[PDB]
DNA sequence: GCAGACACTACGAGTACATA
DNA sequence: TTTTTATGTACTCGTAGTGTCTGC
């Protein structure tokens, strides 16, 4: 019951739902998206999340296919004031004899330099609204102007609640699963698939990725568990190094982050911010401040770091 | 108008859309526009009531955000330290120590500085344009010929220098259609 | 349905009243602007074997010059139109009947309050002369014996009393006057010589040139007397 | 070594394929798009005299454009190409060879899959049917035995079923059924009579166009569909 | 004053070089550049009947192209102008003498140094092959008994060595080899026959253009070598 | 033929970013 | 509730201006 594009050959795109009910949606998003496609007709939608990969091109190109919808794909960046006056109007106004019903998906709309060729599509829908409707799909929801979201359903992928997480979780693992023995992937161990998905939910694409990525010798064993599940790259080591004091541990390893300064510098606050004392925020903020201001001045950069991961362990105080 | 008493009452889209008159459609299209949200006021004032809040998604300008804040002294010791060493701090970070430094308060006001004038500004800027003269000595110009009693010469003289694109310079609001019937004839 | 060049050159004017055009079975080609404010009507020697609504009429129009003469036209099996060149064949599509502003009906224009004629010089002569002058707008008054048209500039007069153009189209007898006011751009004419009917019964009234191919209806602006 | 007004032409229709060209010694000139979507050669009259790549080929035919056609040019002492005039020289830049993305060697055609032809007329009002009905996709396939090129505008119809237009290009006598899918903006060529040879095996293909001066091979879409 | 379309013309190309412009009692108007880099000079024949500054030579042009060129322009009774043509009648502020740059002296060139002429047909080819060649400075110096105009590429060649264009303006007849080196930025003459009068002395000198409209003189680069 | 149609270019509005 | 830095740079889009080619 998996839907498989044998002209792909990314992973991501091969199998990539036909249909809603193959969806991993929400129970809230599946129920509307499934009475949408029941009632026959979709009024204009914007499926929009910064998340990628939640599932909006998925279910714009399902919802066009569940009511055999005349669907036309746009590129959303394509989508500039000619398009709409030109081929969007052409397919507006032509006659559907087999009453399907014109659909303009306009995949990833969320240009703001197509700030002016929204306003005509909003003046668009107020004349071609009984002829055809418009899916809009977007990342950031703040390009698309405000009265296209006034005119359209706006519906939110990824933020789904607690128990719509363990659901989603459970039926990605196991539409994962479905994705190896099509693939001709053995699973040695099941808590690889799990790993997986949790890691990079809600991207789903991202997901079968990163199962396509470690699935090189065709076995996921405890090795690619501990792959999976070890972020490398993290500030675990340094900030475990930060709570123990550790001297040694973070002289070591002042030379490791040498040469990327300004990201590490960026990452570290980010990740104690959460972790400390609202005082121990402020402090920890204007230690981090000015050494960085400081990063051209001063002569050894890996001393400079060092000096860092000193003050930083020092004037800190965990929750 | 419209000889057929019938019709079926096109909107205004409709009629703009379907006789593909596109002045028409880009007028109808225009009606929407909404340069509004005020993104800005509602980070400081967050700051000022320590109220959750996200910029993730948004657009943070530490330069604003701090010139806002340091009207009121209260905040200041905060941004003074944002004034040193927030400069490579990222914008989320900054926003942040500001969250976490700056104490409740209700607070709120206009910035302090010059309160405009259209009149005034105008004159500075021009004194300074034909002087060669920087701001503060084009300031030096205008109070001496105003307490001399030469400027209204001045102005006679230097009225040429208004221009269609030097009141642009003056101010970004749109008044300077009235400007350039403000000196139109300083006789 | 082969459609003869001067039913091109016809429905090439009618473009220019109408972006597209619901021409329907028989020798009747109608067409109205959107908004109502000017309306035609023409009798063709073709004859229109299909209803079809046309969204691009200026488009069809190019396409159909782009083939032989000779090209036949019909209604395609999947509803769009067909036309068939000894080679090449063009498929136009058909449009969404509600996306094309046409009438149902032919407007059944009732007894004129006046009637008078136009020739095709003194019509390119105004046409011209607007063009030049920059007249946005003529109008039609009675003298002392006689009825005369002139133009106006609603951009610089906003009381249309200064006129920039005169003409004289013939001697009118009776006993009303009327200054009837057009707005210029509504003159599809394709000129040539027409019978001018007038008609207008209250705040309302409607202006017809009745021509040796197409008849062409136009609105009267609001502030127009009538005086009957 | 004058250009002629068909040389210059010829290499003006070039320079809309690839940006500059690396034109060698004898009387022969080929160019292949940068990224490979479309190659073309030509025999052409004016002996070319010496090796040298032009980095920006259409502001070389222009400057050739603002001299007479007299124009004498010439390899300069410096390197450079040197027009000379009655009055005015001029030295266009020579570009480094592998700086001009150009073929090593005339890339070989195979033995064609399939032979028709496209006449002059068939060819020009098929792009002028392209740029009416804006179809930016053509298919050649096979319709109750005969080769036909159809005319699918791929932005509004992205599976390609909806036919815009039909050209009928000859009998096919063959038994096997392709539907090689063409980008119309890969159809670069001058307008002429080109016999149509169209090559496929697997995920190979091309479409030549061998006109009488000049021959241009045309990559297929990637969904083209064959039995070859 | 009434500003034909020949004045009117040159006023414009006048605009270039300089924002304003004196317009001073008398046939003649001049302008120069703010720096001082050109200078232009012209005979019209209208006749100007009051000094008059204008700040914005452009602005005043614009106003004067929608109204009629019979137009009549005065000075008004508080010190602006006034546009009057029929129907209209425009004010135009007269900005102060001292605001805007003139050189408030006719220079008088000296005797040239070396006298050419350079034919409209022959400059307008080098305006168009500097825009193609993206020639920013031209040479005129002695080559094999001919005056020649060398045009380089500044921005690619500093000691401009790399000769881009070539254009032969006539035989010498002299014993001074000289190499004149003109920013094309600093020639803003409008197209026409020009007899080009070069003068040098130690490090001043300059070129002048004299045409059948306006004389322009323009200022030669820092390394212009000669011996005069 | 030449008005009309197409292609190239410059400018303004808007956005985003870095820096002080 | 609560006004909007200055300078320099790069990109995109929409439109108006200009130049050139041309088809019933
Ligand atoms: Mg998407």
């Amino acid at each position: 019951m998996i839907t498989v594009n044998e002209k792909e050959h990314i992973l991501e795109q091969k199998y990539r739902p036909s249909t809603i009910d193959e969806c991993i949606l929400p129970a809230f998003d599946k129920e509307t998206f499934k009475s949408i496609t029941s009632k026959g007709k979709i009024p204009h939608i914007i499926l929009h999340s910064p998340s990628p990969g939640t599932g909006k091109t998925t279910v714009a190109k399902a919802l066009c296919h569940d009511v055999n919808a005349d669907m036309m794909f746009v590129n959303g960046s394509d989508c500039k004031i000619d398009f709409v006056r030109g081929p969007l109007t052409n397919f507006a106004s032509a006659a559907s004899f087999d009453g399907r019903q014109k659909v303009i998906v306009i995949d990833e709309f969320d240009r703001s330099g197509l700030a002016e060729s929204q306003r005509h599509l909003r003046s668009f829908m107020e004349a071609y609204s009984s002829n055809c409707s418009i899916i809009i799909t977007a990342n950031n929801i703040d390009g698309i102007i405000k009265p296209l979201q006034s005119r359209c359903r706006v519906i939110t992928f990824g933020q789904p609640t607690d128990e719509d997480k363990i659901e989603m979780m459970k039926q990605m693992i196991r539409r994962l699963t479905e994705i190896c023995k099509h693939e001709g992937i053995a699973i040695a161990d099941m808590k690889v698939v799990a790993a997986l998905v949790k890691k990079n939910f809600p991207d789903f694409r991202k997901t079968i990725g990163e199962l396509d990525s470690y699935s090189s010798k065709g076995v996921l064993d405890a090795g690619i568990l501990s792959l999976v599940t070890n972020d490398r790259g993290a500030i675990d080591d340094v900030l475990e190094s930060l709570k123990n004091k550790d001297v040694k541990q973070l002289r070591a390893l002042a030379p490791k982050y040498a040469a990327d300064y300004s990201w590490f510098v960026g990452k570290l606050a980010e990740e104690i911010y959460s972790r400390v004392t609202p005082q121990s925020i402020i402090r920890m903020y204007e230690i981090v401040g000015e050494n960085n201001q400081y990063h051209g001045i001063a002569a050894n950069t890996e001393l400079h770091l060092a000096y860092l991961f000193i003050q930083l362990a020092c004037e800190m105080q965990w929750k | 108008m419209s000889l057929f008493k019938d019709d079926i009452q096109l909107n205004e889209h409709q009629v703009a859309w379907y006789s593909k008159d596109w002045t028409a459609v880009q007028s109808a299209a225009d009606s929407f526009k909404e340069k509004a949200e005020n993104e800005f006021f509602e980070i400081i004032g967050a700051i000022n009531n320590k109220t959750k809040c996200s910029i993730a998604q948004k657009d943070y300008s530490k330069f604003m955000v701090e010139n806002a804040l340091s009207q009121f002294p209260e905040c200041m010791p905060a941004v003074y330290a944002m004034n040193l060493i927030g400069s490579g701090l990222s914008d989320e970070a900054h926003f942040n120590y500001l969250m976490a430094a700056v104490p409740r308060g209700k607070r709120y006001g206009k910035w302090a500085k010059l309160v405009e004038d259209s009149t005034e500004v105008l004159i500075i800027k021009l004194l300074a344009k034909r002087y060669q003269v920087n701001t503060n000595d084009a300031i030096n110009y205008k109070s001496i010929l105003t307490k001399n009693g030469k400027l209204p010469l001045v102005l006679k003289e230097l009225k040429g220098l208004v221009t269609d694109d030097f009141l642009k310079e003056v101010t970004k609001n749109v008044k300077e259609q009235k400007q350039l019937k403000k000196l139109a004839l300083e006789w | 349905m082969k459609l003869s060049k001067d039913t091109t050159a016809l429905l090439k004017n009618f473009a220019t009243i109408n972006s597209g055009i619901m021409l329907k079975s028989g020798q009747f080609i109608m067409t109205r602007a959107v908004n109502g404010t000017t309306y035609a009507e023409a009798n063709i020697s073709d004859v229109i074997d299909f209803d079809v609504a046309i969204y691009d009429l200026n488009g069809f129009l190019g396409i159909l010059s782009l083939v032989n003469d000779d090209a036949e036209i019909s209604q395609s099996e999947d509803g769009n139109i067909k036309i068939a060149d000894a080679r090449s064949t063009i498929f136009w599509p058909a449009a969404d009947p509600s996306t094309v502003v046409a009438p149902n009906k032919p407007i059944p224009f009732p007894v004129a309050s006046a009637v008078t004629e136009i020739k095709a010089e003194d019509l390119q002569q105004l046409l011209r002369v607007s063009r030049g002058l920059q007249i946005d707008t003529i109008a039609i008054t009675v003298k002392e014996g006689k009825i005369v048209i002139n133009g106006f500039n609603k951009v610089e007069d906003s009381a249309l009393t200064r006129v920039k153009y005169s003409l004289t189209l013939g001697d009118y007898d009776g006993e009303n006057t009327f200054n009837f006011i057009i707005n210029m751009a509504n003159m599809k004419m394709q000129p040539g010589n027409y019978k001018l009917l007038l008609w207008a019964k209250g705040k309302q009234g409607a202006a017809k040139f009745e021509g040796e191919h197409a008849n062409y209806v136009v609105a009267l602006e609001a502030d127009s007397t009538h005086d009957f």
